[PDB]
RNA sequence: AAAAAAAAAAAA
């Protein structure tokens, strides 16, 4: 259990990707928001990436 | 006031004055109304203010 | 030449003063009663008369006057297309 | 092809269209009694004279 | 005259609300020397 | 001066404050800025800086839609613009 | 002979104007509340004149609203004693 | 409605202070009471 | 013990006197018979079983179809769309 | 292994009951109808709703006799006394009011619930009323002195239902902590705890002639035998939050489901002879389909239901139905029935 | 009266104050707060009765936050639609949001009738009522457009 | 009774998404703007 | 032909409420000039 | 035919 906790914290300590958060709990909440809302909001993310059409 | 068509109003104002002033008045009635987080577009009826 | 003697529109309120000969009044009441028939006279309830004036002043409310006032209201309401505007009996006072 | 205004628009069907023909639908929004009329009438005496119960 | 005054016991009857009824028609009454309020108190069931 | 032309720095601070605060709180967003009112920040967001605005050259079918809608609704651009899919100023221009 | 009176809606309008005066932000300062009462009373009387003097309900409303303004002034002093506030306290001009 | 204004190599002091204030306000999370409680916990640990 | 501070009030209970119903029991078949008899009486009561001046006007007969309000009262279970709320908002917002 | 009975008499064959049909729908309430109480002479009934009014309706005509105000939150309980001219209301405003029906006025208050009150029962022979609420407590109150003579504690959730009977167990409290408690009224002690339900127990009822009761939680109705609380049987097949339960003098269990569902069961056998779904008043949402309260009249011939589309629905059993038109589709199945 | 009052005074003096444990009534200043409490509990109860046996029942106050969000969307006439929310939970939220809306509109109507009658001298009550009818009129105006 | 057998379909069918509040941030989180507009139903309106 | 947002508020007379519109000052100046010009020119040409 | 405390002035 301690080894799994340490490994999860170490894998959560990596800054791979775009940053949006400001705190650690903010980072975890934004990761959860991703894990639920990509399949409904990927089109909006595309619209934000392009800087044009909805 | 509530039941004024803006196209018909534009036609009648075009009857009585220059079309630029009529178009300005009709476009000025067609504006966005906002109160706090509530917002819509007035497209039917008259803005009395 | 016309029954409508006086007319005034104050922004959105109108006052119209009509004068009827007996034949014109009879024709108008006949047309109103054959358009919206009422054989038991439910017209006394709903008609308007000022309670602020004294007992003698609010004199009487008979058949002919009430039906003539409602006929005038119905005829003037028939001239306004209700998609533009209309006149409601709640917002209306008629005196004969 | 008729024109339906905003103030006489129906967004929902009627009660008879929803409940059927064999269902009685009542819309009761005013009471049949005043608040001063009791639901259970008290046992009322109504003495209008002075009468001795037993013979004196 | 000389007696106390109180709140109205029944705040219901008021002639302005009642319209032109047949029972209390204004000129079906044969007015004479006027009835005073002490007469209304002395015979409360005849004059009220 | 309260107003003026919009800069890229002001635009990015507006986007960051929208990120941190949302769209129903414009006084805080204007308080990050210095020369813009809450109404001016809201107008800049609603007319330009929203990325649900189509910011490329118009397609042809958009042009027939705009011309037909300007034929049926003379000078009601705030009404035409939701139907076309652009803003009122973009449709007018 | 046109007999004139003030309509009941306008008596209620004046009453609502005094209620709005009594609910206003500066309605705890005695000079401000007196100035607002003076403006409302001047507006009412200089508009409705001889029709206003012949309406009993309007005069009752004026009496009650003036009593309410004076009662606000008295409540601002934590008293309601009638001998404590003679008419010279209210109706003396602002110069004195 | 106009697109933007391009930046400069030499920024003025107003953009510098506006960006600094945006950075300072973009990371604030706590209120007065939470900050006071954290400071009081630090002071209590120091006193202990 | 208890911790309440009620002063005595209504210290006698009222009981259903004769004529007030309540504590008098019948069979449920009799109750069904009385219920069906009263229901049948109410339903039978419901069914009843024991120069011309207005020639230059542009628009004519525009008020036809207005008096038809009130054929049957329709309760709508949407408060913002009921007739009561529309009357309220037309009365109070001008 | 615990032995079973192989006699094939453990399953009673269901008696035939006619199906039920909609008769009436009474509008006028501006909240969800959550209370219902038929007076002992079967002339009028009492509905309490989310518009914090109590409306008295004539049972034969469905015609609004009276409206009573005085609560400020949703009325949850109501009881017309068979021995006194009293009506008893409880609400979500922590108030337990006693109305004198000879004056139509609140004459007593039973104060002491710390939260909103959900239930209220009159003891059939004693001069006692019983309330339960969101504070996990069944208050037992004396009518005359307004004294809280018992505090029934032991539940860890909202006491949602409660029945009073003339023999021990005199109080039965179902709670949202999924337990049912059988209470001796004389001592204020728990005689027994039933933990068979997995979810919050929302409905209870007692049989008029048998010494048995029934409890109901979502997806499950259980019939139990007094005074030991021995599990008698399951009523199965109503996969919904069950808010209510109504057995008749002719052995009818009525379960109303919060999604708008209805089940009519034969009491002795556990057979579901009818499965309905109510319909919403026009203007309602799909989510507003739900039977929130129910009762039978004293005759048992009418089912009164108060529903979350703010309606009152009267249901009659079908007089043109015979055992041939609606045959019983029950067969003595030979299944282990894993318990 | 005074002997009961002085007995209560000496009781607080010699055996202390029973401050905690008594049920406070729902006065006017508490009404809305009490409503919220009851409504939340009711919603929470329904959630515990709709969860299947075995589901992770820890993050269920998330549904109460969704209910707060839906009420805020109702007050602003913004259509509330969370993608991926389960249908029974959405039904519970819509049902209780409409109950809260019915209570809110009834209170607004009652306060407007009191203000017209002249029976209210509270200023915050009047400003609250103006805000509520402003929101109701804007909802009606959006529906009209 | 013995527990009901839960599939993965049920465990994913009773998953509640986190509330993307567009009014409240009690912990001052910088939410992506993509998540802010997911619950806004104005994007699901047919302009016909 | 495209204008700023107009704020909407309610004025309360304790018997009715009425809308009050808040227009941008630059557009208010243009509208006031147009209003005065239109009223004067309709007075000159006997429109009413 | 003659009506007169609190909010609200903040934990060695």
């Amino acid at each position: 259990s301690l080894k799994r906790r340490r490994e999860k914290l170490a894998k959560s300590g990596e800054e791979h990707g775009d940053v949006t958060y400001i705190n650690e709990k903010n980072k975890q909440f934004n990761a959860k928001l991703a894990r639920f809302y990509n399949k409904y909001t990927a089109e909006i993310r595309d619209s934000f990436e392009r800087g044009t059409m909805v | 006031y509530e039941k004024i068509e803006l196209t018909l109003l534009n036609s009648l104002l075009r009857l009585i004055m220059d079309h630029n002033l009529a178009d300005y008045i009709t476009a000025k009635n067609n504006v966005t109304l906002t109160y706090k987080d509530m917002s819509h577009v007035n497209s039917y009826g008259m803005i009395r203010g | 030449r016309h029954p409508i003697r006086l007319y005034t529109r104050y922004i959105d309120k109108i006052w119209v003063f009509l004068r009827f000969t007996a034949e014109e009044s009879r024709d108008l009441i006949q047309r109103f009663l054959t358009e919206q028939p009422d054989p038991n006279f439910e017209n006394v309830i709903g008609f308007k008369s000022k309670k602020c004036w004294p007992r003698d002043s609010r004199m009487r409310l008979m058949r002919h006057d009430v039906n003539l006032g409602r006929a005038v209201f119905w005829d003037l309401k028939n001239r306004l297309p209700r998609s533009v505007t209309t006149i409601e009996w709640d917002d209306t006072f008629v005196s004969v | 092809n008729a024109v339906i205004l905003h103030e006489d628009k129906q967004y929902y069907p009627t009660a008879a269209q929803v409940f059927g023909e064999g269902v009685e639908t009542l819309v009761q929004e005013e009471d049949a009694q005043p608040l001063t009329q009791p639901i259970i009438a008290p046992v009322e005496q109504k003495k209008f004279s002075i009468q001795e119960a037993d013979l004196p | 005259p000389g007696g106390p005054r109180f709140e109205p016991l029944y705040k219901d009857i008021d002639p302005n609300d009642e319209d032109f009824g047949e029972f209390n028609a204004m000129d079906r009454i044969i007015f004479r020397n006027p009835i005073r309020t002490e007469t209304r108190v002395a015979y409360p069931y005849l004059y009220n | 001066v309260k107003g003026g032309v919009w800069t890229n720095i002001e635009d990015e601070i507006l986007k960051a404050a929208v990120s941190k605060y949302g769209l129903n709180q414009w006084a805080r967003v204007s308080s990050l800025l210095a020369r813009k009112t809450p109404k001016q920040c809201k107008a800049r967001w609603n007319e330009w800086l929203d990325p649900s605005i189509k910011k490329i050259e118009w397609s042809r079918e958009e042009d027939e839609k705009l011309l037909h809608l300007a034929k049926l609704m003379p000078t009601q651009w705030r009404t035409i613009a939701p139907i076309v899919g652009r803003t009122a100023n973009q449709c007018l221009e | 002979h046109a007999f004139l009176q003030v309509t009941e809606e306008d008596i209620q309008k004046f009453n609502n104007r005094i209620r709005q005066i009594l609910m206003s932000s500066g309605s705890t300062t005695f000079t401000k509340i007196a100035n607002k009462w003076n403006t409302a009373l001047i507006a009412l009387f200089t508009y409705y004149r001889e029709a206003a003097v012949s309406t009993v309900n309007l005069l009752d409303t004026i009496v009650k609203c003036e009593t309410k303004i004076q009662t606000r002034v008295k409540i601002g002093l934590n008293s309601k004693m009638p001998s404590r506030f003679p008419p010279a306290v209210f109706y003396t001009p602002k110069e004195l | 409605t106009k697109p933007a204004r391009p930046d400069t190599i030499d920024l003025d002091e107003d953009e510098k202070e506006m960006l600094s204030e945006a950075r300072a306000r973009l990371a604030n999370t706590q209120g007065k009471k939470a900050k006071r409680k954290a400071r009081e916990r630090q002071q209590e640990e120091s006193r202990r | 013990a208890y911790h309440q501070r009620l002063l005595p009030a209504y210290t006698t209970l009222k009981f259903r006197q004769p004529g007030q119903g309540g504590a008098a029991d019948k069979s449920t078949r009799d109750l069904r018979a009385e219920l069906e008899a009263a229901e049948a009486a109410h339903y039978a009561k419901l069914k009843g079983a024991p120069r011309r001046w207005d020639e230059d006007v542009v628009f004519k007969n525009q008020a036809r179809g207005t008096e038809d309000k009130g054929k049957r009262k329709e309760f709508v279970n949407d408060l913002l769309r009921s007739d009561f709320h529309k009357r309220f908002m037309s009365k109070y917002v001008r | 292994l615990v032995r079973r009975s192989e006699s094939l008499l453990a399953q009673p064959r269901p008696d035939w009951h006619p199906p039920w049909k909609l008769m009436r729908v009474i509008s006028g309430h501006l909240g969800w109808v959550r209370a219902l109480a038929v007076e002992p002479n079967n002339q009028w009934f009492a509905s309490g709703a989310g518009d914090r009014t109590i409306k008295i309706w004539d049972l034969a005509s469905g015609q609004l006799r009276l409206t009573l105000t005085g609560h400020i939150s949703t009325v949850r309980g109501l009881a017309v006394s068979p021995r006194h001219p009293y009506m008893f209301s409880c609400g979500e405003d922590k108030m337990v009011k006693c109305w004198d029906l000879e004056t139509n006025k609140v004459i007593r208050h039973y104060h002491g619930h710390l939260s909103g009150v959900y239930t209220l029962k009159l003891h059939p022979t004693l001069d006692v009323l019983v309330t339960g609420g969101r504070d996990g407590v069944a208050r037992v109150w004396d009518m005359r002195t307004r004294s809280n003579v018992h505090v029934l504690s032991g539940h860890t959730g909202t006491v949602a239902d409660l029945v009073c009977q003339e023999a021990d167990p005199q109080v039965i409290t179902g709670s949202l902590d999924s337990t049912v408690r059988m209470w001796d009224l004389a001592a204020g002690k728990t005689m027994g705890v039933l933990t068979h339900h997995k979810k919050g127990v929302r409905a209870l009822v007692t049989h008029p002639t048998e010494f048995t009761f029934a409890t109901a939680s979502t997806g499950s109705i259980k019939q139990w035998k007094c005074p030991e609380g021995a599990f008698m049987q399951n009523f199965e097949g109503h996969n919904a939050i069950i808010n209510t339960l109504a057995v008749n003098d002719q052995n009818v269990l009525f379960s109303g489901g919060d999604n708008g569902s209805m089940s009519f069961w034969d009491w002795k056998s556990g057979y579901r002879f009818q499965s309905l779904d109510t319909t919403a008043q026009p203007g309602s949402l799909d989510a507003e389909l739900g039977i929130m309260s129910s009762t039978f009249d004293m005759s048992g011939a009418r089912l009164i239901t108060g529903e979350a589309d703010k309606t009152i629905k009267i249901w009659k059993e079908d007089t043109t139905a015979t055992p041939e038109t609606h045959p019983i589709e029950w067969k003595p199945s030979l299944v282990r029935r894993k318990y | 009266l005074l002997e009961r009052w002085l007995g209560n005074l000496l009781s607080r003096q010699f055996e202390g104050r029973h401050s905690k444990g008594v049920a406070k009534t729902v006065t006017k200043q508490r009404v809305e707060s009490h409503f919220d409490l009851e409504l939340r509990a009711s919603v929470m109860a329904d959630l515990m009765d709709m969860m299947p046996e075995g589901i992770k029942q820890s993050k269920v106050n998330t549904v109460l936050q969704h209910l707060s969000e839906a009420w805020r969307c109702w007050k602003s006439n913004i259509p509330w639609k969370v993608p991926g929310l389960p249908a029974p939970i959405e039904n519970i939220i819509l049902r209780y949001v409409k109950a809260k809306a019915d209570w809110w509109i009834s209170v607004a109507h009652y306060n407007r009738e009191r203000i017209r009658r002249g029976a209210t001298v509270d200023k915050t009550v009047a400003k609250k009522n103006v805000g509520r009818l402003t929101r109701l009129w804007l909802k009606a105006e959006q529906e009209r457009q | 009774s013995p527990p009901r057998k839960l599939t993965a379909e049920d465990q994913e069918a009773w998953r509640i998404p986190p509330p993307v509040s567009m009014w409240k941030n009690p912990k001052g989180f910088t939410i992506p703007l993509d998540k802010r507009l997911a619950a806004d139903g104005r994007q699901l309106q047919e302009v016909q | 032909r495209a204008f700023k947002e107009v704020g909407i508020d309610m004025n309360d007379n304790y018997s009715t409420i009425n809308p009050v519109y808040d227009v941008e000052p630059i557009e208010k100046i243009s509208d006031a000039y147009l209003d005065q010009y239109l009223w004067y020119q309709a007075d000159q040409r006997h429109l009413f």
